[PDB]
């Protein structure tokens, strides 16, 4: 029933650098040691370094030293990470552990992208009848080159949700997101409706309707 | 540095059974060794220190012992909060050192996936680029291998892979794989083709389309 209250999200461009932070409360952090740790997409936990923060003594992993810095302010009784230099390498998830692990933050997300707010581009996945079996066809909407996340992606208005899947964006080299949204559905309604997908990108306030009419091949 | 040998790296169960993940220092650490509970949704908590002690509020099911350097976790009557990552992390010396991670998930029979392959829209080809889309749709487990061949030829690198999380009615996984080309290097070649190997096909099977006839 204490906690480590980290910072909000971080999109920063490469080359620069970002200062997160880690506030404790229910104890003094002088007590303790803090630690950083980093979670790559999809990947495992990796130690950076720690801080006693009573003398402000700090440790790091050989593989952060030209790229942490990692400081403590007990009036405040929180904790920083800096991280200089920013490439596509630090895009990760930042936890902040101290009472020796028994206390996690909620973690902090940075993405590193020179990319500007940009609308996202919307293409049909057709469905075709090479691809139909058993009565079922499979469409879908590409949505391509947008920053930042989160895209909002609706079929037929929210009328449709039972074989739908929304894949998770994949951040491209460009700095920009992009996904797919599939769904599969009876090969015979392809006879009297057209199927429809709702994408919306609030950060750039792009909403687009894309028809996905059959297109065999 | 040590390292911590952490298996399986995935472990397939259902409620109610017990489960077991284990990991190995490469030296020795007297049990300065804790386990580290991650849920989907990102939090981390730590459920076991020195190597067999639970911290306050952690369920009974949760147990943790020693066997020479080999350190294991075991979850009995395992209950829905349960499918997660575990980690096992050393405080013997620094720098500190985590296990690899071990995906506690779902248990279900085989399920071979939908396969389908999705050409690039003209819309698209026409502002430079072609995306090429290939869907494995509902299947387990996890495992599956996706190989695009333009003209036999394999590909490497230009391809990127999405995986859901596995389905809350169901318990299935769906995948899809983006191979991303100029419109230039698109039109050198004809056959697009997604070869898909997964346990429940007896066979890989193979979704293709001819560029030209479309």
């Amino acid at each position: 029933q204490v906690q480590l209250q980290q910072s909000g999200a971080e999109l920063v461009k490469p080359g620069a650098s970002v200062k997160l932070s880690c506030t404790a409360s229910g104890f003094n952090i002088k007590d303790t040691y803090m630690h950083w740790v980093k979670q790559r997409p999809e990947q495992g936990l990796e130690w950076i370094g720690r801080i006693d923060p009573a003398n402000g003594n700090t440790k790091y992993d050989p593989k952060f030293q030209g790229k942490a810095t990692i400081t403590a302010d007990t009036s405040s009784n929180t904790a920083y990470l800096q991280l200089s230099s920013l490439t596509s390498e630090d895009t990760a998830v930042y936890y902040c552990a101290s009472y020796y692990g028994i206390y996690w933050g909620q973690g902090t997300t940075l993405t590193v992208s020179s990319a500007s707010t940009k609308g996202p581009s919307v293409f049909p996945l057709a469905p075709s009848s090479k691809s139909t079996s058993g009565g079922t066809a499979a469409l879908g909407c590409l949505v391509k080159d947008y920053f930042p996340e989160p895209v909002t992606v609706s079929w037929n208005s929210g009328a449709l949700t039972s074989g739908v899947h929304t894949f998770p964006a994949v951040l491209q080299s460009s700095g920009l997101y992009s996904l797919s949204s599939v769904v599969t559905v009876p090969s015979s309604s392809l006879g009297t409706q057209t199927y429809i997908c709702n994408v919306n990108h609030k950060p750039s306030n792009t909403k687009v309707d894309k028809k996905v009419e059959p297109k065999s091949c | 540095d040590i390292q911590m040998t952490q298996s399986p790296s995935s472990l397939s169960a259902s409620l109610g059974e017990r489960v077991s993940l284990t990991c190995r220092a490469s030296q020795e650490i007297s049990g300065y060794l804790s386990w580290l509970q991650q849920k989907p949704d990102g939090t981390i908590k730590r459920l076991i220190y020195a190597a067999s002690t639970l911290d306050s509020g952690v369920p009974k099911r949760f147990s943790g012992s020693r066997s020479g350097s080999d350190y294991s976790l075991t979850i009995s009557s395992l209950e829905s909060e349960d499918f997660a990552d575990y980690y096992c992390l050393q405080y013997a010396s620094y720098p500190r050192t985590f296990g690899g991670g071990t995906k506690v998930e779902i248990k279900r029979t085989v399920a071979a996936p939908s396969v389908f392959i999705f050409p690039p829209s003209d819309e698209q080809l026409k502002s430079g680029t072609a995306s090429v889309v290939c869907l494995l749709n509902n299947f387990y487990p996890r495992e599956a291998k996706v190989q695009w061949k333009v003209d036999n030829a394999l590909q490497s690198g230009n391809s990127q892979e999405s995986v859901t999380e596995q389905d809350s009615k169901d318990s299935t996984y769906s995948l899809s794989s983006t191979l991303t080309l100029s419109k230039a290097d698109y039109e050198k070649h004809k056959v697009y083709a997604c070869e898909v190997t997964h346990q429940g096909l007896s066979s890989p099977v193979t979704k293709s389309f001819n560029r030209g006839e479309c």
